RNA sequence: GGCGAAGGCGAAAACUUAGGCCAUUACUGACGCUUAGGCUUGAAAGUGUGGGGAGCAAAUAGGAUUAGAUACCCUAGUAGUCCACACCGUAAACGAUAGAUACUAGCUGUCGGGGCGAUCCCCUCGGUAGUGAAGUUAACACAUUAAGUAUCUCGCCUGGGUAGUACAUUCGCAAGAAUGAAACUCAAACGGAAUUGACGGGGACCCGCACAAGUGGUGGAGCAUGUUGCUUAAUUCGAC
């Protein structure tokens, strides 16, 4: 993800991209089972279906 | 819990015209007399004409400048071998936490009579000796050590 | 001896490391949480972070360092405090970007802890 | 969201191959459903043989915590976790709802096929969700994918604990699986639903010298006084 112009315009969307390779990489480090993946990401899927509507 | 507590008012005493000269005489008082603390204090306030001949008012800024402490500690625990968390406090209660650090060093020295230990306390405090510069200088450096709780705290 | 060059921050769960490199791949120096005085539980800090930041902008100033990529690595809390430090330290920053170790779906981590 | 009868199936490609959907004037001419017995498949774990073995991680050792910790945490760490050939045939193998057929308000969606036809929309035939009428339901709830209106067939159940145990029988290298009681004992049960409270190291909100802050005291000495125990003639009786 590269992008930065001058000071600080990129830095809020460094923060967005930050949140989401966190998201992205929390779930790939710890181990449970496949179905606790599926209804996990299920899970997350309603909860963007039901807040962002 | 409550809600905000509104102070009562501490009238200045217009001889030598200053209300933390009020609190002195107020915290350096037992029994409930003003009377025997007055007499301590003005005889106090004599001693400081009678040698290192000097203005008493300066002489006592200089020592609430002196001792007064630029950040207090308080406690955030979350489980056992707790942690503290250095806070900010407003000048009054630095203020009044300076003349309480005066009131009880005072009262633990030698020279037994009152007068020469209290006009001791205060001449050290406005040369910053170990009296009770020691303590605010200690309480300072436990603060701004563990300064990281103090940026994340609540 | 070079102005333009990498410097890289690993901000772990449990500790941070940043290291200043120039663009050829070998390392000018490093710096972390141990580096300072306070150690055990009380170094997963951003503050901790912030000063190891500090301290290594400062080594890398009399080496006459200029223009500078920025690759930000792993994950916590500390992270963004070096971002703050070096953006306030006056540094000619002009890049940023993400190199976390992310894998792909591959090998098993561990487990739940529990 | 899609497919599969179920277990399951998602980086890319080739071969073989399955079944599925819509319209079918075509053909055949009741050739259908269910299915005891029989056969096939069937998550993980486990077994045997040869490989393979990065990471993870039973068992095992060590460091912490605790009163103890053979656990929760951490550091290692073996089987195993992967592939080839044979076996085991269990799971909360669940929609806790057998299969088949026809009918019975409605509404909101979504996906596949056809036509009209830039998508957007229209409708048709189907699958898959949500909402909801009557009706059913002990209630919760179900409701065109019924737990409704009925029929056909199969399988299953007859209080609880004994006990999915024992004996016998079949299979299996084994672990074990299938099948499956009684003697005795209780008057009820880890019965079901729902209701009022209570409680929560469950949340949301709010008070109080509760916390916070400060000041001043008790547990340190001696005496006054009450109480507990012992004592004797009572050390009158209660308050705990």
């Amino acid at each position: 993800e590269v992008k930065n112009d001058d000071l600080e315009l990129a830095l809020k969307k460094f923060k967005r991209v930050s949140l989401e390779i966190r998201r992205l990489a929390q779930r790939h480090e710890y181990h449970l089972r496949k179905g606790m993946r599926l209804r996990e990401k299920r899970k997350i899927a309603q909860k963007k279906r039901r807040k962002f509507r | 819990r409550k809600n905000r507590a509104p102070k009562r008012t501490v009238l200045p005493d217009p001889v030598f015209n200053n209300t933390l000269v009020t609190r002195i005489i107020n915290v350096i008082m037992e029994d409930g007399k003003k009377g025997l603390a007055q007499r301590i204090l003005y005889g106090a306030f004599d001693l400081i004409e009678q040698r290192t001949k000097e203005k008493p008012l300066t002489v006592f800024e200089r020592a609430v400048g002196n001792v007064m402490p630029r950040l207090e500690l308080r406690v955030r625990r979350i489980a056992g071998s707790n942690y503290q968390v250095p806070t900010e406090v407003p000048q009054d209660r630095k203020i009044a936490l300076a003349l309480r650090w005066i009131a009880m060093f005072a009262r633990k020295r030698h020279e037994k009579t009152m007068l020469e230990k209290i006009a001791n306390e205060i001449i050290d405090a406005s040369n910053n000796t170990g009296a009770a510069i020691k303590k605010k200088d200690d309480t300072h450096k436990m603060a701004e050590a563990n300064k990281a709780f103090a940026h994340m705290r609540w | 001896n070079v102005s333009s060059g990498i410097i890289h921050v690993s901000c772990s769960p449990n500790n941070t490391i940043v290291s200043a490199s120039d663009p050829g791949g070998n390392v000018l120096c490093w710096a972390s949480s141990g580096t300072m005085g306070f150690k055990g539980s009380r170094k997963k800090t951003p503050y901790s972070a912030g000063i190891a930041a500090d301290k290594v902008a400062k080594t890398v100033k009399e080496m006459g360092m200029a223009t500078v990529k920025l690759f930000v690595k792993g994950t916590g809390r500390g992270k963004d405090t070096a971002i703050r430090s070096f953006a306030n330290a006056g540094l000619s920053i002009t890049e940023i970007n993400e190199k976390t170790p992310i894998p792909h779906n591959g090998c098993k981590p561990p487990k739940r802890p529990r």
